[PDB]
């Protein structure tokens, strides 16, 4: 998933060949502050989903709460459908 | 002086600097003044970097960092900007001059 | 936050094409002097009943106010900038180049061999799309001149031949656009900048000693109110001048005994 989020940070437009002072002083500031912003939130973002090592401590929590889902009393292959067909075969049968 | 310490120590002198800045040959005649220990100090960072990616890394920043022509001169590259940059000095002293015409 | 980054990349390009369609100076439009009214109809302290102290208040909301007015028309000119080139980014381009980073698919991982090629292409972009080129000495032609001097003998002066070849190659450095040499460019350097500068300023300045060199030849009483103190004296008429230094200016002009 993080290359599915990766590839979408391979298509950003590169803000580098507009940082000339010829695009300086023909801009309007606030709309230069914001092109400047946008810029250090292309890095954030790069920054972020590069960060490969955080995705460990991701897939620990993600392991807990489906591992306690598979500790079912009845069994740990056991679903709703099965359940419910079980259920049609029970209240079907006599009592 | 954050720019020139590189070069010329902590203390600087920043008013022979301010008074009279650097010519483009006296900016070439001290970057290649330093450029030894530039290439001695690059060499022992990219055999210390941490991997062969970083390695390259500095080593291809300061090759590019090394080469005196590529010293971005604002007069090169935006010369009517900075003829503007003279005249935004030399505005203020006419004005000045204008006052001292009128008295 | 792509969208708005390419808008804004569109709305950037759009300001350098309706700026370079008019072909004005760069600093002009930033530069709040030149939004300024020079023929304003500057108001006469005379007419204002001023006390003593009141005058310099006077000078301050007035010099405020018509620089105010100047930063309010210089805003102004930015708003019809802004919407006369948010009306033209909607009809453009937005052929860019995508930012260079590593190729890494799916599954699969990314060799080195590329993450250089990513790097060369950073590397690329800081050197400056116009350059000096100024010419470190190589080394064949640094011992060959050196050489050169000691069959001569006078191989104790060849680090001097050796600086004075390189200066001589550094004062004579062309500019080069993308490699190929730009043909007739003239560049006024930061250093001849600032002598010009140097020069305009001590000549003025100079103007000003002047000035003043036959303000205290004639009347040399007037160094004895201090120039900040000044206006803080005058008034609207000239009996409301304070009488601080009327005695004093009085009692000194009419000579030393």
């Amino acid at each position: 998933l993080s290359n599915e989020r990766y590839q979408l940070l391979s298509q950003w437009p590169d803000f580098t060949t507009m940082y000339g002072k010829d695009f300086y002083y023909r801009a309007h500031p606030e709309d230069l502050k914001k092109f400047y912003d946008a810029a250090d939130e292309y890095y954030k973002l790069y920054e972020t989903v590069t960060e490969f090592d955080s995705l460990s401590a991701l897939a620990s929590q993600v392991v807990p709460n489906y591992a306690a889902r598979r500790r079912s009393t009845v069994h740990p292959a056991i679903g709703s459908t099965v359940a419910d067909g079980a259920f049609t075969n029970f209240l079907l049968s006599k009592q | 002086k954050e720019e020139l310490k590189v070069i010329y120590g902590d203390n600087v002198d920043v008013k022979h600097f301010q008074a009279s800045p650097r010519t483009p040959v006296q900016q070439l005649f001290d970057s290649l003044k330093n450029a030894a220990a530039n290439k001695e100090r690059a060499a022992k960072e990219a055999a210390a970097a941490a991997s062969p990616y970083l390695a390259y890394a500095v080593t291809k920043k300061q090759e590019v960092q090394a080469d005196p022509s590529n010293i971005p001169f604002d007069e090169v590259l935006y010369p009517q900007l900075s003829e503007e940059l003279l005249e935004l000095e030399l505005s203020d002293i006419r004005e000045d001059e204008i006052a001292l015409e009128k008295a | 936050k792509k969208q708005a980054t390419e808008n804004l990349m569109k709305l950037l390009q759009a300001y350098k094409d309706i700026g370079d369609a008019k072909s004005e100076p760069l600093l002009k439009n930033h530069n709040p002097r030149t939004f300024e009214d020079r023929d304003y109809p500057v108001p006469d302290f005379r007419t204002q009943n001023l006390k003593a102290g009141d005058v310099p208040k006077f000078f301050d909301t007035v010099i405020s106010t018509r620089a105010s007015a100047a930063i309010a028309s210089k805003d102004k000119f930015w708003a019809g900038r802004k919407t006369e080139a948010e009306a033209a980014s909607a009809k453009a381009s937005a052929a860019f180049p995508r930012v260079a980073v590593p190729e890494w698919k799916k599954g699969k991982t990314v060799s080195i061999e590329n993450l250089n090629t990513v790097t060369d292409k950073y590397a690329a972009a800081l050197v400056p799309k116009r350059k000096l080129a100024l010419p470190v000495l190589p080394e064949g032609v640094k011992k060959a001149v050196e050489d050169f001097a000691a069959s001569v003998g006078q191989a104790k002066n060849a680090s001097e031949v050796s600086e004075l070849l390189a200066k001589s190659l550094a004062e004579k450095a062309v500019v080069t656009e993308g490699g190929k040499v730009v043909e007739g460019f003239s560049y006024v350097s930061k250093a001849v900048a600032a002598k010009v500068i140097a020069t305009r300023r001590a000549e003025v300045h100079e103007r000003l000693l002047k000035l003043w060199a036959k303000r205290l030849l004639v009347s040399p009483e007037l160094a004895i109110v201090p120039l900040n103190e000044f206006d803080a004296q005058l008034a609207s008429k000239f009996e409301g001048i304070s009488p601080k230094y009327q005695e004093l200016l009085s009692a000194v002009a009419q000579g030393n005994k």
